[PDB]
Parts: structure tokens; C-alpha cells; sequence
């Protein structure tokens, strides 16, 4: 009845206590496979840590875990590539419920595999099997993409972006309780019974939804799925219709969208795997400071964005939070020292103000029936940026360690010129 | 946090070097134990690694069957005793501390000198 935040809360807790348990049972699998009995990181940086002779197996195992954690995550991508674009477009036709009903079964019952995977030690081919049936059903990317087309279907045009902030701040909040829950969970006593709160979670989720959930589509027509026209309503989305030169700043819009959540989410992976370096060498809890620091600005640069809006327009408001997202960057990628880091840390807090903002224009330009196909784009998009902020982030990092450690940060910054720009650029071609 | 190794020395082919790690620092009841070494002109050989409790014992098939992990939590020290040692042996073990997490750093003892012969 109330409301659909909660859904992204216990769907996002989903991810954040699922990634390092899946990843965390790739190693032990890996490397037991292997005859490799040592620590489950991956190799350390400084500090007294050894001589710095090359671990040949370690880092064999290594790389083993990234190659299947890539297999794994790009299987998953594609079904959720070729499921989510046809089961959101529907959803704007059928009511946002059961294509939010859909993917937490889907969700848990690839938590259920997991949990069966590891029960048994089986092989981890078979973590693809469970990704592959959660992707069919719609990946947590369906699930962002309904519950933001349902927001969109309950708000003005004056009243998206506050709205689309406030459930991007429950995403925030979830990510920072799952990651600082497992930072005593998954380390103290955990790796099994922590994925029940996976499993636990998704049937939460699902329970919700189902049950205790209301409806949006003010009014749901019939339409049969497997129909072509949920992938034709993309294609009628971009190219064709919004006559009134409305087409370019879609696509200005998704690209730096796209730009945007790449370097997000690149940057989180850098700081986790940065914190502990030569210069700084932080300690456990200092780490999990630093985590929650992170995801605190998703719950403080709402009151922000809130607040700025009674002066500045909804476009400045993110060009002020691309800003602060610049001057956070530039001053962590120069963080010799711990203060530093935590100023760092500081500086960004109007962080993840201009996410919420880019969307909620994304969904203004489009017409009031169609918030389902431009989020099931959008979800796509943020998919692929899932992938490739990994990739490239986590190739550049090791590259740029010996030379100048921090430029993976540095060189987020400079990406952030682009989407400011873009914005900044549509902005005052608007007003002339 | 440190970590202190004072077992190795000159021992014959054959004998039963013991290693003791007596750490301090940290809690040590909630940390994982490991052991490592390496040889004369070689990389890390990983040998063997305990849970907090003393249930998940693993080694490396190079060492079974004649190294035997061990610790004694009220007194904080992490053995490793050498049956039979080998010429092949000759190394600098170390003990590592980690907490079996992604993010959690693992803390290398400084490692005392084994040199049979
Ligand atoms: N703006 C925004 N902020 C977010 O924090 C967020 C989140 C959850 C946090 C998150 C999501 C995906 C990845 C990621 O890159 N890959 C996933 C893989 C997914 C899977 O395997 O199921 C991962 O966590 O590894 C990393 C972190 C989802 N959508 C979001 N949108």
C-alpha cells in the first residue's frame, strides 16, 4: 500500500551483500582447485608486505577470478541487455507491479542457487546458471527501471527531481547498511550465512512487492508480451518521434548519463582497492569509515539538491554536483596522507546530486505513457557502464601504480569535464 | 600491529624446527593464520592457513603430511613444527595475519631465517 522506496532498499542490499560473497566463494573455489592455500585478496601494496617478488599463483589465481567474475557478469548483462528492454515497455502498459513482482522472484532464486553452489561446493561454471535464470526474469536493473518509471508515473513535472533524489537516496542508504554490514558479517564469522540475508532479502523484496504494494499506471491496458513492439518502442523512442528537435538532448542526455555512473562506479572499486596503499596502509576499521563516508553522500547531497533548488534551476544544480564530484576527485587522487583521504571524502558530498537530476530530465522529455521504455533504456545503459567502469578502471589501476598512483582518479576527473559540459551546453541553448 | 618469528637456525636434514609467531597488536581470535616462505632467489610458496578456530586447516601438497599448523589463542602464538626437513627447505618463512575478507589488509611478520643444512 504505501509506497515503492523500500523495494529499491531490500534490492539493492541484494547486490551489496551478494558481489564480495560471490566473488569471495570465486576465490575459494579458484584457489583450492589450484592447490593455492593463501589469502583470498588479491596481491597487497607496501607496508612491510613481503619483498615484492611476483607470486606466480596468487596471481594465476587471480586472474582466474577476474576472468570468471567478467564470464559471469557479461552473461548476465546480455540476458538483462535482450529481458529488460522488453519487459519494461510492457510495464508502462500493464501496471509497474508485476514487472516489479518478476524480477525479486528472479532475484531470489538466483540467490537460492548461489546459496545451493556453495552448500555443496559444486563447480562455478554453475554460478552462470543462476545468473543466466536471474537475467530472464529481469537483472536488478529491471527492477531500478520499474521502480523509477513508478516514481515518474506519481509526480509533476516540477516535483521528478526531488522525487527521483529521494529514491536514489534510499539506493544510497541501502548500499552503505549492506556495505558496512558486511564489513562485520562477511569478515567476522560469514561468506555462508550472510547470503542467507541475500535470499532472505530478495523474499522480502518479492513479498512486498506483491503484497503490500500500489500500483501507479492509473490506467493498465491489456497488452501480450513477446509482442516486437517493446523493442520497437525504443527505436520509436530515440529516432523517429519528439519531432520538436527533443531528440538530440535524449541522446546528449544518455551519454552523459552513461559518462557519469561509469566513473561512479569505477571509482568506488579504486577507492576500496586504494585505501589500503603504500602511502596510506589503512587500517580495518579506517576502511570501513571510508566506506560509509562514501555512500553518505547519497543521504547528503538529497538535503542538498532539496535546498538548491530554491535558487538555481534543476540543470545547475548538477553542474554544482559535477563539481563537487571534480574537486573530490582531484583532491583524493592527491591524497598522500589520511587527512587528505578524508577531506577527499568530504569535499564530495553534493556527489550524487547530479545522477538524479540527469534522469529526472530524461524522463521529462519523454510523454507521460513511456517512462517504462526510457528507464528500460537507462537501466541498459547503466548495465554496460557496470562493465566497462570495471574493465577499464580496474586495467588502468595497476598500470598507473609505479608512475603516478591516484591517476585512475585523476583521469575520472578529467571525464567529468564532459558530462559539465554537455549539461552546461544544453542548459544555455535552451534559454537562447 | 607486529608480528615476531623466532624458530629458524642451523638444523640438520631431517630435524624439527618449530616456528612460533608471537603476535600482538590485534585481536588475533578473530584473524587467520597463514605461513609462507621464500626460497634462495625464488617467490612467496604459500604453505599453510588456519580459521580463527582451528577447523579450516589447509596445506599445500608440497608439505603434507610433515609441516603441522597450530595456535594457542591465550597465549597468542601460531606454530608451525618442520618434521623431516629437506635441503629443499632453506627459506625465509614468514606469517601472514589476514581476516579472509576483500577488505581487510593482511599483515606480514617480519620472518626469521631457516637455513637446514
Ligand atoms: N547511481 C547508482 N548508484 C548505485 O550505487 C547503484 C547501484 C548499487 C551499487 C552498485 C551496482 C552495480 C555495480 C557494478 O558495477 N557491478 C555489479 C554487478 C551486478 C551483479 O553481478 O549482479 C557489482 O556490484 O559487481 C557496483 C555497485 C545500483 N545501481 C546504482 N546506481
Amino acid at each position: 500500500a504505501p509506497s515503492v522506496e523500500p523495494l529499491l532498499f531490500l534490492a539493492t542490499l541484494a547486490l551489496g551483500l551478494q558481489v564480495p560473497l560471490a566473488t569471495q566463494y570465486l576465490w575459494d573455489r579458484l584457489g583450492a582447485e589450484r592447490g593455492y592455500v593463501g589469502p583470498n585478496a588479491s596481491s597487497p601494496h607496501g607496508c612491510g608486505n613481503g619483498s615484492g617478488a611476483v607470486d606466480p599463483l596468487r596471481e594465476e589465481v587471480e586472474a582466474l577470478v577476474a576472468h570468471w567474475n567478467l564470464c559471469i557478469n557479461l552473461g548476465g548483462f546480455f540476458v538483462g541487455l535482450f529481458s529488460v528492454t522488453l519487459f519494461g515497455p510492457w510495464s508502462d502498459s500493464v501496471g509497474r507491479r508485476p514487472v516489479l513482482v518478476l524480477p525479486a522472484v528472479g532475484m531470489a532464486v538466483q540467490a537460492a542457487v548461489y546459496l545451493l553452489v556453495m552448500y555443496l561446493r559444486l563447480h562455478v561454471a554453475y554460478l552462470l546458471l543462476g545468473r543466466i535464470i536471474s537475467g530472464l526474469l529481469g537483472d536488478y536493473n529491471l527492477i531500478l527501471a520499474g521502480c523509477f518509471a513508478s516514481v515518474a508515473d506519481s509526480s509533476n513535472q516540477r516535483t521528478r527531481t526531488f522525487r527521483v533524489a529521494i529514491l536514489e537516496a534510499c539506493l544510497g542508504v541501502a548500499g552503505m547498511v549492506a556495505s558496512v554490514g558486511g564489513g562485520q558479517w562477511r569478515k567476522a564469522e560469514g561468506y555462508i550465512n550472510p547470503f542467507w540475508l541475500v535470499l532472505a532479502a530478495s523474499l522480502a523484496a518479492a513479498l512486498y512487492a506483491a503484497l503490500c504494494l500500489q500500483e501507479t499506471v492509473k490506467q493498465r491496458r491489456a497488452a501480450k508480451l513477446l509482442t516486437l513492439q517493446h523493442y520497437k518502442a525504443v527505436y520509436k523512442l530515440y529516432t523517429a518521434p519528439e519531432d520538436l528537435s527533443s531528440r538530440r538532448k535524449l541522446a546528449l542526455y544518455s551519454l552523459a548519463f552513461f559518462l557519469l555512473v561509469t566513473v561512479h562506479f569505477g571509482t568506488k572499486d579504486l577507492y576500496v582497492l586504494y585505501e589500503l596503499g603504500s602511502p596510506l596502509c589503512w587500517a580495518s576499521d579506517l576502511i570501513g569509515y571510508g566506506s560509509a563516508a562514501s555512500y553518505l553522500a547519497y543521504l547528503s547531497s538529497l538535503g542538498g539538491l532539496r535546498l538548491l533548488q530554491l535558487c538555481l534551476e534543476d540543470t545547475w544544480v548538477a553542474e554544482i554536483g559535477l563539481i563537487s564530484n571534480i574537486a573530490g576527485l582531484v583532491v583524493i587522487s592527491l591524497a598522500t596522507t589520511t587527512p587528505l583521504m578524508f577531506t577527499g571524502y568530504g569535499i564530495m558530498f553534493l556527489s550524487m546530486a547530479a545522477t538524479p537530476v540527469i534522469r529526472a530530465k530524461l524522463s521529462k522529455l519523454v510523454s507521460e505513457t513511456e517512462q517504462g521504455a526510457l528507464f528500460a533504456s537507462v537501466a541498459c545503459v547503466e548495465g554496460l557502464c557496470s562493465l566497462v567502469a570495471t574493465g577499464v578502471f580496474n586495467s588502468l589501476y595497476p598500470s598507473t601504480l609505479h608512475f603516478m598512483r591516484g591517476f585512475p582518479f585523476l583521469f575520472g576527473a578529467i571525464l567529468l569535464l564532459i558530462p559539465a559540459a554537455i549539461m552546461g551546453w544544453i542548459e544555455i541553448q535552451d534559454s537562447n | 600491529v607486529q608480528l615476531v618469528e623466532s624458530g629458524g637456525g642451523l638444523v640438520q636434514p631431517g630435524g624439527s624446527l618449530r616456528l612460533s609467531c608471537a603476535a600482538s597488536g590485534f585481536t588475533f581470535s578473530r584473524y587467520w593464520m597463514y605461513w609462507v616462505r621464500q626460497a634462495p632467489g625464488k617467490g612467496p610458496e604459500w604453505l599453510s592457513h588456519m580459521n580463527p578456530s582451528g577447523s579450516d586447516i589447509k596445506y599445500t601438497d608440497s608439505v603434507k603430511g610433515r609441516f603441522t599448523i597450530s595456535r594457542d589463542n591465550a597465549k597468542n602464538t601460531l606454530y608451525l613444527q618442520m618434521n623431516s626437513l629437506k635441503p629443499d627447505d632453506t627459506a625465509v618463512y614468514y606469517c601472514v595475519a589476514d581476516r579472509r575478507a576483500l577488505g581487510s589488509p593482511e599483515y606480514w611478520g617480519q620472518g626469521t631465517q631457516v637455513t637446514v643444512s
